[PDB]
């Protein structure tokens, strides 16, 4: 509140809006829905009975992030907002400590500053004294249930009595955490009133696409040609191809089906044909537009393919050696573990398999020392810690702590196939 | 290798078993107990003359001291030598030793109160850096100068406790015993006594010994020691408190379980185990058979290994015994 | 039907006999009976000793007598200063409430010689709390010893729900001494007490609430696995709420749906139908039942995916994602168990809860994914 | 005797020609006549003791009479 205004300057030089940079200002992931309709008026419904009777009850609701829940709920109590209650955001993953939850209640409760003891002291008070509904957003209440469920079994055995001025509305990940962290007693407290929430499909995308696009879909912009502002000099039009929005929907519902996913896919490939067509013309920051299925073709497959291919395919030639050598002893050895020293053992073998060839003298010579036969005769071969540790850090390899460097054991992270492959590149 | 195992074996409730031990112990060897008492008491003078030079009096010989170790020391020795020094009978410092929650630093926190407080020695209380050896050092040094008569008198109750048997525990007594003004007594229960102690700890104690063998049952020794009596009979309890779908699920599985002491060839598979509890219309499907089946589990009510045998380790004789009183 | 509907949630048990039995001391200021309630989870057992204490303070001399609850102290200290909350006043407690002695000395009482008993709601939290034979088996044998001199003692009235606590106690101790012998119990009444406690907290009945032989049915084939007539109850509220929102039958449905989506909603925990692929893929793999990894079952995929065509496999990152979904659901358990290879070494052991004949109905009816059974 | 016909009634729950816990009665007496046992299926009021015997254990339960919760 205070330092909101210490956020806000002046110098400003009439920051350039683009076309596409309207698109994903209306199109980010802030601002009825179609996707969840039921789930909306059930959960609407049952805080209404839980609180215009002026009861206290207990809203599980489970679902992989992204299918819009933590906005459901939220759009519920914003319509009953406007028809007694505190909206106490309490999310396990924001709680710095677990129990940090309590003083947040022990202040929204009183506006105290004191330990959880007595925070929890006086709200089980107020849950039995209090003479006559606080809705509390338990966000992803994974984090808080971890120690040993107290911090949850509190929580519900608060929600278990009759004149306890609490509704709660909890959200969880899975649809089993009562079921395999949870004490049975908690369990049941916890009740079997849980609604589960599906993933999303292509349709519904499509769905929620078009509404973020709605007031602008295939829509006209006044674009100066010069600046390449945009105002919602030529009257453009601009139109968003909803084959690649299909497509986009289809991809996304196949694997997971997020609304998360899919907005950001869809920005994606927004803003790359923004640089494009901003590079085509060069405005720089200070007649008809879309966006061919080749740009949502693009910013979806960057969604899915590695880069330890394409990595591994541009690691220095000492690198390569030693992987190269590391897959020649896990198919001689059938162990998939090799030893370090043995690994160097194997390219000494690998050097000197070759003959006496003026290349792999030349090889020999620097990869032993590099020239300068006045400094040579290495034991183990030169980078050859500083490649081991460019590889280890990078995830690649995987290599126990042992001081005694030639018995330790090294692992491949990768799969043995693409390293191979990687090798016929 | 069919070696006799405990299980086949008659159990006793807590309550026979308490009460019988009760009959046995207060009446096996009575009027021996009593003679061997009535004629040992003549040597209580003989402690007497022994502990006038402060020598540590440790006890062997078998059966438990504690009740005798309590008698000698409370009754007799005590207030005689205190009406003997020339008023409170010097504070008897029993040593529950077979106690496990004795700690060294408490006791000597007592200790010290018992001793002179002459001066703000809490003054010399300090971090961690351990104050009771030191402190102890101190009181020593007063004392060398300090005239001789006992100002209190300890009594370890099986000086090879789970405790004092530690040998920081020990060293700290040893240091203490070096006091002449205070007399040691003690007894200890572990034939391997004497490997506790060097030559520095035995000059520190000074041991004299004296066997006491009166063949006690140990009571308040087989008190804080727990074996295997101290499984079947403890999920006997907890059927006694389920569902009764819970009841009939189990009574189809001890029955399927003791057709064929209850062996794991008697069991049944959870095939055929799942076709019956769907049959009599029990079990709808699989999960919610072995949830019902896990409530056992996960207590170890039953066992399971593999056919996937379902087999309780429960006597054939527990397991008709569950039937015939607390199933049917 | 609302207004009805929405009340519809908003001594008296039979019990309450078999205590004021136990109680006839508590009545006639006689020193109370040796109370140790034990009870299965959701039997109210909690909720049980609560309207036995309420009651009993409605009911009633100057009329003193407490419950406190043993939740956030794993210590036997500041317990007592709870109880001392009944005076409303202000002493020194530190020692007065955390030795046995100290507590023999804190009971001495003031105002009239009206006997005041003590009550320990949820000991199952002491019971439960720190290491047995250090702290919580030590703070049972010291609360737990009525050893005073005047036979107006604190009578604990104490409550456990794992029996096993009877087992952790001394065995000497126990059988001569304490407040353990009524070592009552409380199993679930399937529908003999708490459905008639439902009926009579309900004798303001609805006009049609439903069958009220088909209500039994839900008790019953509910109570089979459940402990809570009044969640189910709740959720009978909701179905009438549902019938109110289209504006006893869907309670069957309802069932179906929430206890095991296996019965159809697993069609719906599956809605991909590279999601139902990956499942059997992963009851193939189930035929190697060995550590069943992101990786062997990966390859086992690649592997019989490569063979029947359907569709080009997945990436390794593309089948983490779905078998973390198929985790969401619950539908298959993962544990990342440890393996002693190099080091601790841990990696995701899952386990199938599904059949094949449970999933003989939902692949029959798929008859793309047949090609793979 | 009911033992195998409710083994029966068992591995017909298993397909959904219920499609529920819940049964026509015109399925009851589909599975009854229609299948393999002849004559042991009772007297109207006694294969209706039958499955009161059977409600009254749990198995099979009365609702809505034109199906059976
Ligand atoms: N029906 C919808 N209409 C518009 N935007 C939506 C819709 N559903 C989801 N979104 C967007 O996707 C986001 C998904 O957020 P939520 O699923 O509500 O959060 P979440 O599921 O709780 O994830 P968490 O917080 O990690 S558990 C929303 O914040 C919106 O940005
Ligand atoms: N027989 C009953 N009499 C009164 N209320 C009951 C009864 N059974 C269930 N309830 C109510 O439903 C709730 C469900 O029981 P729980 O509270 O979960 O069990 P509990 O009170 O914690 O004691 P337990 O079973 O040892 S965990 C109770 O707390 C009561 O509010």
């Amino acid at each position: 509140s205070r330092f909101e205004n210490k956020l806000k300057t002046t110098q400003k030089h009439q920051i350039v809006e683009t076309i596409f940079s309207k698109v994903k200002k209306q199109l980010n992931s802030s601002y009825y829905l179609p996707a969840r309709e039921n789930e909306f008026a059930s959960i609407y419904l049952s805080a209404y009975s839980a609180i215009e009777s002026d009861s206290a009850t207990t809203i599980y609701v489970a679902g992989t992030p992204g299918v819009g829940k933590t906005l459901t709920v939220r759009e519920v109590v914003k319509e009953l907002l406007s028809s007694d209650f505190l909206y106490v955001e309490i999310n396990g993953l924001k709680m710095v400590k677990p129990t940090d939850c309590y003083e947040t209640l022990w202040n929204k409760v009183s506006g105290e500053r004191l330990t959880w003891a007595a925070s929890m002291e006086s709200l089980e008070f107020y849950f039995k004294r209090v003479p006559k509904t606080i809705v509390v957003l338990l966000d992803e209440l994974d984090a808080m249930v971890t120690k040993s469920q107290d911090i949850m079994y509190n929580f519900f055995n608060w929600t278990t009595y009759e004149n306890a001025k609490l509704i709660v509305i909890a959200v969880a990940n899975t649809m089993d955490l009562p079921e395999r962290q949870l004490g049975n007693k908690i369990t049941s407290r916890i009740g079997f009133t849980r609604i589960m929430f599906t993933g999303y499909t292509h349709e519904e995308l499509k769905n929620i696409i078009d509404l973020r696009l709605k007031g602008l879909n295939d829509s006209f912009f006044y674009v100066d040609t010069k600046t390449g502002n945009a105002i919602l000099v030529r009257k453009v039009r601009l139109r968003m191809s909803a084959d690649a929005i299909e497509i986009a929907s289809r991809k996304v519902a196949s694997v997971s089906g997020d609304a998360r996913r899919a907005l950001k896919v869809c920005k994606r490939a927004a803003e790359i044909a923004e640089k494009h067509y901003m590079a085509k013309h060069g405005y720089g920051y200070d007649g008809v537009q879309t966006v061919h299925i080749t740009h949502v073709m693009k910013a979806l497959n960057e969604t899915l393919n590695s880069h330890v291919i394409t990595f591994m395919t541009r690691l220095s030639f000492t690198a390569k050696l030693f992987i190269y050598a590391l897959l020649n002893l896990m198919k001689k050895n059938g162990s998939q573990e090799q030893e370090l020293g043995d690994i160097v053992d194997e390219i000494k073998l690998l050097i000197e398999v070759n003959g006496s060839n003026k290349f792999v003298m030349e090889i020999a010579k620097t990869l032993f020392q590099q020239g300068s036969d006045n400094i040579s005769e290495q034991l183990r071969i030169i980078s050859w810690d500083f490649v081991l540790n460019q590889l280890l850090d990078a995830g690649i390899l995987f290599k126990q702590t042992m001081k005694n460097d030639r018995i330790c054991c090294v692992k491949l992270n990768i799969s043995v196939e693409e390293a191979k492959r990687a090798m016929n590149e | 290798k069919s070696r006799h195992t405990m299980s086949m074996a008659p159990d006793v409730t807590r309550e026979e078993f308490s009460l019988v031990s009760n009959f046995f112990n207060e009446n096996f060897q009575k009027r021996p107990r009593q003679k061997l008492f009535e004629i040992q008491k003549k040597m209580f003078p003989q402690y007497w003359f022994e502990l006038t030079q402060g020598f540590s009096l440790l006890f062997y010989g078998v059966g438990s001291k504690r009740n005798f170790l309590e008698e000698f020391a409370i009754d007799y020795l005590s207030p005689k030598i205190a009406y003997s020094q020339l008023v409170n009978s010097i504070p008897c410092l029993i040593l529950n030793g077979y106690n496990p929650s004795c700690n060294y630093r408490d006791v000597f926190k007592e200790i010290t109160d018992l001793l002179v407080p002459a001066e703000l020695t809490r003054s010399e209380t300090k971090y961690w850096g351990n104050h009771v050896i030191l402190q102890i050092q101190k009181m020593i040094d007063f004392y060398k100068n300090q005239p001789l008569d006992i100002k209190l008198i300890l009594v370890v109750h099986n000086l090879d406790g789970p405790s004092i048997r530690k040998n920081t525990f020990q060293t700290m007594l040893s240091f203490l015993s070096v006091i002449r003004q205070i007399a040691i007594v003690a007894s200890t229960d572990h034939i391997y006594a004497p490997l506790l102690w060097d030559n520095m700890k035995a000059q520190n104690y000074n041991f004299v010994f004296h066997d006491i063998s009166n063949f006690e049952p140990s009571t308040v020794e087989s008190t804080f020691q727990d074996v295997m009596k101290m499984g079947a009979e403890g999920a006997k309890y907890v059927l006694q408190s389920l569902t009764v779908n819970s009841k009939k699920m189990y009574k189809l599985l001890i029955e399927t379980q003791m057709q064929n002491r209850g062996t794991q060839r008697t069991g049944v598979e959870l095939k055929l185990f799942n076709h019956l509890c769907a049959a009599d219309f029990i079990a709808s499907n699989e999960i919610a058979l072995r949830s019902m089946l896990r409530e056992f589990i996960e207590h170890k009510m039953a066992n399971i290994t593999k056919m996937e045998i379902i087999w309780v380790p429960y006597t054939y004789a527990e397991l008709e015994k569950l039937l015939k009183t607390v199933l049917n | 039907k609302a207004l009805l509907q929405k009340s519809s949630e908003l001594a008296r048990t039979a019990e309450y006999e078999q205590v004021m039995n136990f109680l006839a001391k508590a009545i006639s200021e006689h020193r109370s009976d040796s109370l140790y309630i034990t009870g299965p989870p959701g039997t109210g057992k909690t909720a049980q000793l609560d309207m036995i204490i309420r009651q009993k303070f409605q009911s009633l001399e100057s009329v003193a007598v407490t419950s406190i609850n043993c939740i956030s102290l794993g210590e036997p200290s500041s317990i007592f200063q709870k109880i001392f909350d009944s005076f409303q006043d202000l002493n020194g407690p530190t020692l007065q409430i955390k030795n046995m002695q100290h507590l023999q000395k804190f009971l001495e009482p003031y105002h009239k010689k009206t006997t005041f008993v003590v009550v320990l709601d949820e000991m199952d939290r002491l019971l439960h709390a720190n290491t047995s034979e250090t702290q919580s088996v030590r703070t049972i044998l010291e609360l737990f010893l009525l050893a005073k001199l005047p036979t107006v003692s604190f009578v604990l009235i104490g409550m456990a729900n794992s029996l096993d606590m009877k087992d952790r106690f001394l065995s000497r101790l126990n059988l001569d001494r304490g407040l353990l012998p009524q070592t009552i119990v409380f199993q679930p009444y399937t529908a003999e007490q708490m459905y008639e406690i439902v009926i009579q907290k309900m004798s303001s009945l609805p006009t049609i609430i439903f069958q009220p032989m088909a209500i039994k049915f839900a008790a019953k084939k509910c109570a089979g696995n459940t402990g809570d007539l009044r969640k189910l109850f709740d959720v009978l509220r909701g179905s009438i709420e549902i019938y109110e929102l289209e504006k006893l039958n869907y309670i069957a449905k309802v069932f179906s749906k929430f206890v095991n989506n296996n019965s159809t909603r697993t069609r719906i925990a599956k809605l991909n139908i590279q999601q139902k692929l990956i499942l059997c893929t992963i009851i193939q793999s189930l035929k190697l039942n060995s550590d069943a990894t992101i990786d062997e079952s990966f390859d086992h995929y690649i592997k019989a995916i490569t063979k029947t065509d359907t569709l080009a496999p997945l990436q390794r990152n593309e089948f983490l994602e779905i078998c973390t979904i198929l985790e969401t659901c619950g539908l298959v358990s993962i544990k990342k168990t440890k393996c002693k290879g190099k080091t601790k070494r841990f990696v995701d052991k899952i386990d199938v809860d599904l059949d094949m004949r449970e999933f003989y109905d939902e692949m029959t009816k798929i008859s793309i994914l047949k090609p793979f059974l | 005797r009911l033992s195998l016909i409710s083994g029966i009634i068992a591995r017909l729950m298993q397909t959904e020609i219920f499609e529920e816990e819940s049964y026509p009665v015109a399925s009851l007496f589909e599975r009854i006549n229609e299948e393999l046992p002849e004559e042991e299926k009772f007297s109207a009021q006694e294969y209706l003791a039958g499955l009161k015997i059977m409600s009254d254990r749990n198995n099979l339960m009365v609702a809505d009479d034109k199906v059976w919760r």
